[PDB]
């Protein structure tokens, strides 16, 4: 039963960090979102 | 004029440090990205490691 616990609280932080993991990619998605955004204003400041 | 230039010279010197400032920030957020890629994967062939430990 040790192992048995042992092995869900390890399945459990598993899928918390993965989730984690799953926040974290779509935070570097928004933050591609919006380096490109900068990216297209800044070069639109710069034409002007 | 003396108040003129001082201006103006403040302002190139501004813009020209905020654009050092966006390319480095940009930069570490590639680094950090490549890191966690790294963590990513490690973390998979942990979880694999652990669907075959169900077995185990």
């Amino acid at each position: 039963k040790d192992l048995n616990e042992l092995q869900a609280l390890i399945e459990a932080h598993f899928e918390n960090r993965k989730k984690e993991e799953e926040e974290l990619v779509s935070l570097k998605d928004r933050i591609e979102r919006r380096r490109a955004e900068r990216a297209e204003q800044q070069r639109i400041r710069n034409e002007r | 004029s003396d108040k003129l230039k001082e201006a103006e010279t403040r302002a190139e010197f501004a813009e020209r440090s905020v654009t050092k400032l966006e390319k480095s920030i940009d930069d570490l957020e590639d680094e950090l990205y490549a890191q966690k890629l790294k963590y990513k994967a490690i973390s998979e062939e942990l979880d694999h490691a652990l669907n075959d430990m169900t077995s185990i």
